[PDB]
């Protein structure tokens, strides 16, 4: 069966720095141009991260420079390298494999991130 | 002024050399682009041995992603230009040609690769990408994706999804007789500096009288004074 | 006053006849020549080997064109033309085609230097004569690669593509090509009024 | 002197793809715009598909738009027609027909044709 | 600017078409490829419809998707419990190169 | 779509003239060069014509013909009982942009 789990959310501090990583099983993540997408509560899916096959990396405005997406050689498992956090960033991140840039076929879960003390 | 223009993934590659090469003709659709990189555009006095003309059709927002150092869908995958690239990158709507409703699958991008293309490195192979664990065993389904997808342009749509041909100039340069020379004019009868090819000097240039062979390129009096020389790109004595 | 691969003045150079063309060794450049009333001596085949094994070089004056390879063919025992005797197989980097080089006397320089080979030539109508005549430059190859052993091919009526004739085969038409090893000298050229070499004297020969 | 050699043909199923190669010899090939002409058995001519000198295709047939898919290599000297999802009425002699011209589509006549090789989709 | 505009709500009562319509600069949605996504209360987003008019693998039919210049429309035949979801329109911005979807439209059966 | 009309087939003694009509409209044959196509049994066609009269070397004398409006015609004359063939008209469209083909006219040597 196709899915994609993310594991890595929690509390944390402004300023901290954390590994959010997307599993990727009957999928090849080194292949499929996978997708970080978030929604903060009660609000809307905003475009994070797309690594491309090639392995380029393309980032939002607001999250730019802070961030960083990375796909691993062997693991079949991707992560995200979450840097320099503010209010902004309290969301629930999906990962998301998204055929070209059409269209984002499959959405994993969700996991949780909070930024507050 | 070819009727029709290649695919974007299978560029071709006219070969230029020996012939005199104006560059003001394509000076002219109107050229919404021509840049140039490594090369100052305004103003063809450089000799080189070889002009590499890589024609394609492209689609206007992505004529910026035909620049050195540049990612996407094009410069990756279809078309990737290298980090030292020497030449100009024009480009012009073509809206009224290649825009035609019989035409539809003419022009073909390769969506999907296994990695980054090697600078000037032309793939026509239409394998059954893979991106999955099962095998495609060689028909398209499900995490088994045909790379090629069409551009499938109409006339109606935007003056950033029409087809902006292009053309990619490389000018190279190897330790060959360089040919490629397109008209500088150079003032006869007055004392003048000329730099025929780096000989650089300053004299009066007259009308030669003397019978070089064809296999001569210079002309020494007694001393090895420099008498006589022929122009590298006109071949004038 | 030039001091280059020259061949020396009065050396004796060997002889050679169609009425057997081994291989031979290629020092310093050669001084080829021949002479035949019609076309049997053909093209050259160059290189250290003259095999598939390392890179190798043809010439070949066809009937309209002449064709310059360098592409290391499986060459024959027995290099031959009729063509495609003498080549088996294959990969070519660098290709030339030209007009056809030439009771009559040919003649060449081959002479390759700093990765550029340079060919020269002198058609003449007329044992070498007495006289005197200099060899116009015709082209200069830029190519790379190592050139030590040379070998001629010819145009005869009656032979196998396989190496069958060994000490006989087809007696065509007397062909007779002459062949010299150039040695570094120095002469001291004159050029006459419009820059045509009429004279030479050798700076070492007595 | 003109020999334009086949490859690619043989049974396929009624839904795998294929790839027909032709070749060339003898001849100048990026300066002659070549073709892919069909024919099925006991039938006339059935024009598939053009190409030129810059590899810019002419048009398919329209029964054949979407499916197939002309490219060629001047350096391989080759002209290949990658047929996808193929049926049963693509079963035919496919011939790699030639151009005098160099842009296909003033009138031309088509010099040189191969021998032609045979693609049959049965079960 | 370039972020699609989206109603805050629709609602209809079931047997009633309901047509939801996002709308944006014709910079990214005049130019690319719209797409829909439907996420149910609690879960995440499940594609609905693609390259502006498609239906995937088998979604309940009468799920319509067009354009219309700088607009897409989405519609469905009736008002069923079950479609009860937030939708989400998104294009692929070129000029701010970035995923750009729509506010949301909170569907209520009546 | 506007097709090339041949006749289906054709039949004559031999000496006599066999005329071969391929009947089109003014976007094939009445714009543009039409060419003609010879065929014998299993066996790859080769060119008869083309420029409407003019013919390859060795192309046979006893068989030509131009015509002018919508259609054209070849002419044949000392019919052998090997110029038992198959004859296609060549044409390219100036509209719809596909080379059309006709459908092909047998002779047959009584
Ligand atoms: C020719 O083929 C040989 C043997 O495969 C290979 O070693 C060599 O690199 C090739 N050379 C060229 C010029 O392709
Ligand atoms: C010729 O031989 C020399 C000495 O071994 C070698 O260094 C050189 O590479 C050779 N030339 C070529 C073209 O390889
Ligand atoms: C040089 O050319 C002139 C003019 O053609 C001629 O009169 C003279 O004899 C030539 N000298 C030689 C033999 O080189």
């Amino acid at each position: 069966e196709v899915q994609l789990v993310e594991s890595g959310g929690g509390l944390v501090q402004p300023g901290g720095s954390l590994r959010l990583s997307c599993e990727a099983s009957e999928i090849i993540v080194n292949r499929n141009y996978m997708n970080w997408v978030r929604q903060a509560p009660g609000k809307g899916l905003e475009w994070v991260s797309i690594i491309y096959p090639g392995g380029s990396t393309f980032y939002a405005d607001s999250v730019k420079g802070r961030f960083t997406i990375s796909r691993d050689n062997s693991k079949n498992t991707m992560y995200l390298q979450m840097n320099s956090l503010r209010a902004e960033d309290t969301a629930v991140y999906y990962c998301a494999r998204s055929y070209g840039d059409f269209y984002v076929d499959f959405w994993g879960q969700g996991t949780l991130v909070t930024v507050s003390s | 002024n070819a009727t029709r223009f290649a695919s974007v993934y299978a560029w071709n590659r006219k070969r230029i050399s020996n012939c005199v090469a104006d560059y003001s003709v394509l000076y002219n659709a109107p050229f919404f682009t021509f840049k140039c990189y490594g090369v100052s555009p305004t103003k063809n006095d450089l000799c080189f041995t070889n002009v590499y003309a890589d024609s394609f059709v492209i689609r206007g927002d992505e004529v910026r992603q035909i620049a050195p150092g540049q990612t996407g869908n094009i410069a990756d995958y279809n078309y990737k230009l290298p980090d030292d690239f020497t030449g100009c990158v024009i480009a012009w709507n073509s809206n009224k040609l290649d825009s035609k409703v019989s035409g539809n699958y003419n022009y073909l991008y390769r969506l999907f690769r296994k990695s980054n293309l090697k600078p000037f490195e032309r793939d026509i192979s239409t394998e059954i990408y893979q991106a999955g664990n099962k095998p495609c065993n060689g028909v398209a389904g499900f995490n088994c994706y045909f790379p090629l997808r069409s551009y499938s342009f109409r006339p109606t749509y935007g003056v950033g999804h029409q087809p902006y041909r292009v053309v990619v100039l490389s000018f190279e340069l190897l330790h060959a007789p360089a040919t490629v020379c397109g008209p500088t004019n150079l003032v006869k009868n007055k004392c003048v500096n000329f730099n025929f090819n780096g000989l650089k000097g300053t004299g009066v240039l007259t009308e030669s009288n003397k019978k070089f062979l064809p296999f001569q390129q210079f002309g020494r009096d007694i001393a090895d004074t420099t008498d006589a020389v022929r122009d590298p790109q006109t071949l004038e004595i | 006053s030039t001091q280059d691969l020259f061949l020396p003045f009065f050396s004796n150079v060997t002889w050679f006849h169609v009425i057997d063309n081994p291989v031979l060794p290629f020092n310093d450049g050669v001084y080829f020549a021949s002479i035949e009333k019609s076309n049997i001596i053909r093209g050259w085949i160059f290189g250290t080997t003259l095999d598939s094994k390392t890179q190798s070089l043809l010439i070949v004056n066809n009937a309209t064109n002449v064709v310059i390879k360098v592409c290391e063919f499986q060459f024959c025992n027995d290099p031959f033309l009729d063509f495609r005797v003498y080549s088996s197989a294959n990969n070519c980097t660098f290709e030339y085609v030209s007009q056809p080089f030439l009771k009559n006397l040919r003649e060449f320089v081959f002479k390759n230097i700093d990765g550029y080979f340079k060919i020269y030539s002198k058609h003449t109508p007329i044992d070498l004569p007495q006289g005197f005549s200099a060899l116009e430059p015709l082209v200069d190859l830029p190519i790379g690669i190592n050139i030590t052993r040379f070998q001629t091919l010819l145009a005869l009526h009656r032979s196998y593509l396989t190496p069958g004739d060994s000490s006989s085969g087809w007696t065509a038409g007397a062909a007779a090509y002459y062949v010299g090893y150039l040695q570094p000298r120095t002469f001291l050229l004159k050029y006459n009024e419009n820059g045509t070499i009429t004279d030479a004297v050798d700076c070492a020969l007595d | 002197e003109v020999q334009l050699v086949e490859s690619g043909g043989g049974l396929v199923q009624p839904g795998r793809s294929l790839t027909l190669s032709c070749g060339a010899s003898g001849f100048t090939f990026e300066d002659y715009a070549m073709h892919w002409v069909r024919q099925a058995p006991g039938k006339g001519l059935e024009w598939v598909s053009g190409i030129d000198w810059n590899s810019g295709v002419i048009g398919y047939a329209d029964s054949v738009k979407g499916r197939f898919i002309i490219s060629r290599d001047n350096a391989k000297n080759s002209l290949y027609l990658h047929m996808r999802s193929l049926t049963a009425e693509d079963t035919a002699l496919y011939y790699c027909a030639k151009d005098v011209y160099s842009e296909s589509g003033s009138g031309s006549y088509y010099d040189y044709w191969g021998q032609g090789t045979l693609v049959t989709v049965s079960s | 600017q370039s972020v699609l505009t989206q109603p805050p709500s629709v609602s209809a009562a079931p047997g009633q078409k309901v047509t939801i319509s996002c709308s944006g600069s014709s910079s990214n949605i005049g130019n690319n490829y719209v797409s829909w996504y439907q996420q149910l209360p609690g879960t995440a987003p499940k594609l609905l419809i693609y390259d502006n008019n498609k239906r995937p693998s088998g979604i309940p039919d009468r799920f319509s998707g067009s354009k219309s210049g700088t607009s897409a429309t989405l519609g469905i035949t009736g008002l069923q419990t079950g479609d009860e979801a937030d939708y989400y329109c998104g294009t692929w911005d070129s000029s701010l190169s970035a995923w750009v979807f729509g506010g949301g439209t909170k569907l209520t059966v009546l």
